[PDB]
């Protein structure tokens, strides 16, 4: 019907897939060899937006995992749901990306985005109706950030009228693991500005603080911070795999949320969250949960948004509530501060509800939200950039790939007018 | 729709999740994390006898 | 050095009183709307830009 | 983290401390 | 063919307006429930409940009553009581916040928001009456919503109704005690905001049914139930004569004709004769003389004023029971010569009778005995002087240091109206001094 | 001989005729799978057929599966045809250009197709009954591309408009402005009533006169399915005074552009409160003009009412409705215009409204269904109109609708239409 | 319909809040677990005041609690009612304020304070219509003063028109704790007048006479004084919970004792207190009540009212009782007594009756006095910081923090000037003009 051919690149990438293709096996009732075995009749409706099947009544993801090296994808294939995917599609390089950019989009990415490029095909013209693609990756890495945004630009000169999703986690000044993530972060933004049409931006600081103040987790893994991605990926596309009171699929989650072609960067948010021990204090209620999606700590991007101005929310409900209930809790939200959100938009909130909920649970609700807030997660890495560039810092590992020293040039002006961008709308 | 405007609803609700585990603790409804390590003070315990006795 | 008779009777002689703010009840429980935003009294046809 | 004692009772007034001038006199006439 | 809206407003109006209704209920066949215990007529029965209840349809009697309060916690108790099935739902209508005691809550801020939803209720109760005489507001001149909300209920239904009749059943504040401090600020205020929207205001005391409760009914330590019954008992005297067979019958517009003698002096004292226990009515014969005598005695006056420390302008008798309209003409006869009771000289006839054949009846729990006859005496007397020129001291005393008035002056009422209710009573204090001189 | 053809758009429509056709079926001895358990009085919506079938006269359209599917999985799965449920492949996603210009002409020929195909059926066709939303895509793109289409090959035949208006506080969408603002700039001469109705008022009534708290939008459908029940009960039971669905535009707009009554169901109360109440007809038509009762959120006390159509159920004598009306016309909150001196058109039906297993409303014996076309809606064009212009100064969201084949003076001429509208809307009142 | 939220600031107020606490759900039957038990209705219909709604009967309390110290919520946690307190309210900081008021305000309880309101704010605005706020605190401590007078502060600019109650602890004349409690109480004076409603001043030492004399305790404890403020707490907001003939809520009591806007610190006294071997020589009467309410020996604040003149009185009755009895003792209290009440004010008294006494008792009352006689409290404060101040006693322990020298002469300039306007009107003629 609307099917969703997923793709992920990166360690990271395959790491967040796995997660993401078992969160959604458990949530249409799929075992670890792909056979169906749940108790209700709505969970093979949609199946086929995610699914294939073959013969003998096997479901298999629509997915497709790119590595530049195979010990990632051996480790996925190994897991508890490695099992379930189709091996054509694992897709591997020999010498790994070297975490640089240039490697993953002119080296060695170039010479694999052909064999990708036709398994993209194969699998994403089976359907009927394609409404989009979906990639996760990261922008900090090489393979993930370089060769998944050539990925990006070769399924968009060819499948222009479809969505585009990116699931990237840019990287933290607080928390950085690689010292050359700048070049990558503000190669990779250049590209995800034009070449998606919504952006998911999760920090990895924004996960540990969730982990640490909500959660109360005493030892997460990237596993935890996977998951945490993962309900919100599984969130944002619930009301086209099942039926609610008001069905929003994922264009209308587009044309109602950038006003403007050039921002297209939100922060996702799940809000039924709470710690073990405070597990009998909670009252599942509609208010109960705008409180605490809305709650700046409660963001997986790790901008304050009190700090700028909102420009549209989503909130895309999942269970079994009345209607203005959420009506009147998203003109509460409006009324009560008027001056963080923008005041040439009449309505800044729109209002998603689906009917079955996540699996043992009473009532779910996700945060889509786009602010002026952003700028300060681009303002950090363009500082440390042009901390970096001024020297040429680690330039002789790129510019021997064969880029110029233009395209940083233009990679930083384009950065810099993103965020001039994103600073005339809040004052 | 009775269920959505009874007065004592919140009376008959039961929390979301009642003990370590049950049957509705499941990985799509992010109530139970892999991260929570139930039986962490044993593994240190028992760590540390290890290392005495070496 | 001051009289705090004659100057906190000057404090209520030299004000001015705090106007309410426009609210009507609606329901007999006694929930409170505020009567601006909600469409009851004109308030967006006396716009400047109105028929032209 | 555990209970430590038993609470106890007080229990209520037992002809007033339930009776708020509107339960009494305003009943059913029934003479 | 014959009813009148009663509006209760405040704890005050909502705790009498109880013990009215379950005299009205009791005194009629109607049960706590709203519904008659049987149909014994075929087809008949007596539709004497039309000047109090609407009857349904099918069978049950709907009270003409609106219970209006800024606060929970006084009509949630009717709403959950005994007599919860009999009202409406929609008229028992209550605030969130309440006034606390200051008149500029009950007038300007928080009782300007519930005053539509109560003229709103008010139209809709007065759309059923067939042959609509006048309303009755229950409420006290202490209070915040009582004194507040209650004008504002006259300033809207005098511009919604026109010259249509509107008694009053006010509390006067007491010489000696209250429950409050800024009561003067509340009294001096509704008093000037109302002296012309109200045909009538029959006020009584609370210290002086406390005297007549201690003397008179063998009862000590009463509470406000023993105050209500008796306002009740009152207020049902005053409307019997709509529902009964009377020799002469009071319309409810008679009362201003024959007890307001001047636009602006209409607060006559009420007084009810025979309030006896049981064991002091076992040896007492209650003949027509006595209890017309009983009803000048200065210590049976529900109101804390000396009428001895005054001249009578006019006087208003209703007659209920076994009562032979020769004995009240002997009676009345007999009071014109005695000199301890002095009248005005322009007003030489200084009486209006009524006489129902309705005995009272006997609401059980209650201390009052069961009587053959009663009289409920409305009277108007210059001696009120006394209690203007009291409330303007105490009035005086706070307002010397403007003591309270940021409470006021805060919430949209300015420091001026002060001026010039305290100016307006200043002159209605001459008022009442121009019409106690005799001329010669 | 009196046929009527229903018209739903988008999830809104469909929604809508799951309570409307819930209502036809209870009304008529119809069970849920077609059959009946003998009076023709059905053929104003079923038509029979050699098996024993009755088949709605309602044409289901959507650009989107997954609300259409559910009439073909629920429990009215075998009274619909199947050619009637028409759905489309992708939504149009909240916008008008998507459903008016892209997506619209794949379905509309279909469309039209089971129109024409009902239609030979109707040997008395009266009137099209049209159900959608301004807000959304389909509702407001594709149901104005239906008028467009219909007032062509049809001409003169009645057009019935029941439209769900923007709330006043309260809005599921951002770009409804937009969408609001084309779908009124283009049914204005393909439209002949348009009955207005709006969410949040409803929701107010439900919450003050019924006691349900937090009702969903099921509620505010079986509503508004009362209302349609009511407003076509003329031809389908004995009347004293029977209605013709031409009767509502001629005695309901007197200018072409001025066709949007409002709507007010009297008797609206709970099964609590219904025993504390006497329920006549001087009750309930003097609770119609109350504003509290209105199910647009609007005072009519600051403007003029322009004519006023109403209609009764039940055990109705048409005296009480003399004097009833005539104490209406005594009240000084009630004004109405210079150039209508006469005001009402009054209906009189026998049958007391249908009630539903598990419903709200109460089991009642008189009903009145107030439509009032009034001059106090022009307090809605102008704040929709400034809603618009704070988002078209910045040319917000624009981009999103030239991409679909619409050139940016659209927008343009559609405000200077709506202006031209409130200008109608106030130089009428002098 | 009116609900309160609860704030606890220091170790002086999370133990007055257990206490509190302790005794409201006795009240309105909650186990220590949380669930509802009582036995008869009226302790469920008003329960949202103090309480929120959980799931499966379970009630969570409206209260915040604050500190600095992470020992005093451990001991707060460990009490008879630590597992009703939602575990997200609890907000530590890491190092104790070391009984400094100026740390507590400038360094410390700065960064704090964000976390502190986000609570607040997260649970203020989920009420139906919410009355105002409340706080006990110590203004000699260093967290509770310091940071309770800048949680006021910065509540009272968000919502300026609730009710802002502090059940304050003032320091000692004759037995203190620590040594620099005079800077502490005259740096937090300066802020809980211009930015509270109602000041309750309840003094240790009285509490310490009360259980000594009138209750005859060998073993007085903390948990022993803070009954009787938990009980003169609970006594002022039983009108809100339960139906009265008359009722007054905190507005009432605000407009009937607050004469002009900066005279509201008033004197608490609870009304049936009576030692075991005493117990069965009284005949509960409400003379009894209203004579012992009256009493110079039954305040809890260590001022006299002998010293001073009445201002105005409040009276709040539970249980089932007459008013024309309590009317006429209000009466000759006042009649009796006539040069210890002003002159300008022709009645002092408001009565408040609740027909629903505490859980065991029969009958109670609570005494809230507004005294002229307060204003010597302040006037041994003063002389302490005026011997301390005027050769740098401990001024290195704030000015290092960031404080002014100039920031300390505000503070017993506006404390004086507090004292000086008790003092004008005290000696006030009734029967008088003025300029205007
Ligand atoms: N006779 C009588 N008087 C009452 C009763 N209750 C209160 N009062 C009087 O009412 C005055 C105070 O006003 P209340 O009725 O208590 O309250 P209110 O009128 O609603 O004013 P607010 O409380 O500010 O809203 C007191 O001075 C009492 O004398 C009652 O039950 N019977
Ligand atoms: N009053 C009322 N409005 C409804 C109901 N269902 C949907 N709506 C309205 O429908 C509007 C949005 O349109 P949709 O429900 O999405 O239907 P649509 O016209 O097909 O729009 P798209 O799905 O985007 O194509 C909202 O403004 C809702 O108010 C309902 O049951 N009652
Ligand atoms: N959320 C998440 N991020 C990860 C994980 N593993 C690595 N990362 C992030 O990915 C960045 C480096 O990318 P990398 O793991 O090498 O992926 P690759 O370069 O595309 O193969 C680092 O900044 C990490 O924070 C994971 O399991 N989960
Ligand atoms: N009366 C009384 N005083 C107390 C109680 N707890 C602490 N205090 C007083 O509070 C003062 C100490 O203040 P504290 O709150 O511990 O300082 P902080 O923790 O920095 O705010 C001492 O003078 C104690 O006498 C109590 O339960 N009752
Ligand atoms: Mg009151
Ligand atoms: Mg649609």
């Amino acid at each position: 019907m609307r099917e969703i051919v997923h793709l992920q690149a990166g360690q990271c990438g395959n790491q967040i897939g796995a997660k993401f293709w078992e969160v959604i096996s458990d949530e249409h009732g799929i075992d670890p060899t792909g056979t169906y075995h749940g108790d209700s009749d709505l969970q093979l409706e949609r199946i086929n937006v995610y699914y294939n099947e073959a013969t003998g009544g096997k479901y298999v993801p629509r997915a497709v995992l790119v590595d530049l090296e195979p010990g990632t994808m051996d480790s996925v294939r190994s897991g508890p749901f490695g099992q379930i995917f189709r091996p054509d599609n694992f897709v591997f390089g020999q010498s790994g990306a070297g975490n640089n950019w240039a490697k993953g989009h002119y080296t060695e990415g170039a010479e694999l985005v052909d064999s990708v490029l036709d398994v993209v095909r194969k699998e994403a013209e089976s359907c009927d109706c394609l409404q989009g693609f979906q990639l996760t990756h990261s922008l900090g890495g090489g393979t993930g950030s370089g060769m998944g945004t050539l990925l990006i630009s070769k399924i968009r000169e060819e499948y222009p009228d479809r969505i585009m999703n990116t699931f990237s986690v840019v990287p933290s000044p607080k928390v950085s693991d690689t010292v050359v993530e700048p070049y990558n972060a503000t190669l990779s933004v250049h590209q995800l500005v034009e070449n998606t049409d919504e952006t998911y931006c999760i920090d990895n600081e924004a996960l540990y603080d969730i982990c640490f103040r909500t959660l109360k987790l005493t030892t997460p893994t990237y596993g935890d911070l996977n998951h945490l991605v993962s309900a919100t990926m599984s969130g944002v596309t619930t009301c086209l795999r099942f039926p609610g009171q008001l069905n929003a699929d994922l264009r209308k989650l587009a044309v109602n949320m950038v006003p403007f072609p050039r921002l297209h960067f939100f922060m996702p948010g799940f809000a039924p969250l709470t710690s073990r021990g405070s597990q009998q204090y909670r009252a599942l209620t509609v208010p109960e949960l705008t409180q605490q999606m809305f709650d700046a700590k409660n963001m997986m991007a790790a901008c304050d948004p009190r700090h700028g101005r909102y420009l549209t929310v989503a909130a895309v409900f999942r269970g079994r509530m009345s209607m203005k209930e959420v009506d009147e809790q998203m003109l509460n939200v409006q009324n009560k501060n008027s001056s963080y959100f923008v005041e040439w938009i009449p309505n800044n909130v729109k209002t998603a509800v689906c009917d079955i909920p996540p699996r043992g649970l009473k009532m779910s609700a996700t945060f889509i939200g786009n602010s002026t807030a952003i700028q300060e997660l681009f303002k950090r890495i363009s500082e440390q950039f042009t901390a970096m560039f001024r020297r040429k810092a680690f330039l002789h590992w790129y510019t021997g790939e064969g880029m110029d020293e233009m395209e940083f040039t233009e990679a930083e002006s384009n950065m810099n007018d993103l965020v001039s961008e994103y600073q005339q709308y809040q004052d | 729709e009775f269920d959505l405007s009874d007065p004592l609803a919140l009376k008959k609700d039961r929390p979301a999740r009642q003990s370590d585990y049950d049957a509705r603790n499941t990985i799509s409804g992010m109530q139970k994390f892999m991260g929570e390590d139930l039986n962490f003070h044993l593994r240190k315990k028992f760590q540390e006898e290890q290392n005495r006795e070496w | 050095e001051k009289n705090f008779i004659n100057t906190n009777a000057a404090d209520v002689i030299m004000g001015v009183a705090k106007k309410p703010k426009p609210i009507y009840v609606d329901k007999r429980t006694g929930d409170k709307h505020d009567l601006e935003t909600s469409g009851l009294v004109p308030k967006y046809i006396n716009k400047k830009d109105y028929g032209v | 983290i555990r209970l430590p004692r038993g609470r106890p009772v007080i229990p209520v007034v037992p002809h007033r401390g339930a009776l708020t001038l509107a339960q009494e006199s305003y009943n059913l006439p029934l003479h | 063919m014959r009813e009148c809206i009663s509006i209760h407003v405040g704890q005050a109006g909502v705790q009498i307006g109880n013990a009215c209704w379950e005299l009205y209920c009791l005194e009629h066949g109607i049960q706590p429930d709203g519904q008659m215990p049987s149909d014994k007529t075929i087809g008949g029965g007596d539709d004497s409940f039309n000047t109090f209840f609407s009857e349904t349809g099918a069978g049950k009697h709907v009270p003409r009553a609106v219970f209006v309060d800024l606060e929970p916690t006084v009509v949630d108790e009717v709403r959950t009581g005994t007599y919860r099935q009999l009202f409406h739902p929609e008229q028992l209508i209550t605030g969130k916040e309440d006034a606390a005691n200051n008149y500029a809550r009950g007038h300007y801020t928080i009782g300007k928001e519930i005053v539509d939803l109560v003229l709103d209720r008010i139209r809709k109760l007065a759309d059923l009456c067939t042959g609509l005489q006048g309303f009755l507001i229950f409420h006290s001149f202490g209070g915040g919503t009582g004194s507040g909300f209650a004008s504002l209920l006259m300033e809207r239904l005098s511009v919604d109704y026109g010259k249509k009749s509107k008694l009053e059943f006010a509390i006067y504040p007491a010489p000696q005690v209250s429950t409050a401090v800024v009561e003067p600020y509340n009294s001096i205020l509704t008093t000037h905001t109302t002296l012309e929207h109200s045909d009538c205001a029959f006020m009584v005391d609370n210290e002086a049914i406390y005297d007549i409760c201690r003397r008179n009914l063998d009862i000590e330590r009463p509470t406000y139930t023993n105050l209500n019954r008796l306002i009740g008992q009152i207020v049902s005297s005053i409307t019997a004569s709509l529902r009964f067979d009377g020799a002469l019958n009071v319309d409810l517009t008679e009362f201003q004709t024959n007890l307001v003698p001047y636009p602006r002096i209409h607060f006559p004292l009420a007084t009810y004769a025979p309030v006896i226990s049981a064991e002091k009515a076992y040896h007492e014969q209650l003949s027509v003389a006595e209890i017309t005598n009983a009803c000048f005695e200065p210590a049976n006056q529900m109101v804390k004023c000396d009428p001895r420390h005054g001249k009578y302008m006019a006087c208003c008798m209703l007659y209920r029971g076994d009562v032979v309209p020769k004995d009240v003409n002997a009676a009345i006869a007999t009071i014109k010569t005695k000199r301890t009771i002095q009248f005005v000289d322009w007003c030489p006839t200084g009486f209006k009778v009524g006489i129902n054949y309705q005995p009272p009846t006997v609401v059980p729990g209650g201390d009052l005995a069961k009587v053959q006859r009663a009289v409920c005496m409305l009277s108007n007397t210059t001696a009120i002087a006394e209690a203007w020129a009291r409330l303007d001291h105490k009035l005086d005393l706070m307002y010397a240091k403007r003591a309270f008035v940021h409470w006021y002056v805060g919430e949209g009422m300015e420091e001026g109206e002060f001026s010039e209710a305290r100016e307006d009573l200043a002159a209605l204090e001459k008022d009442y001094e121009e019409v106690g001189v005799d001329s010669v």
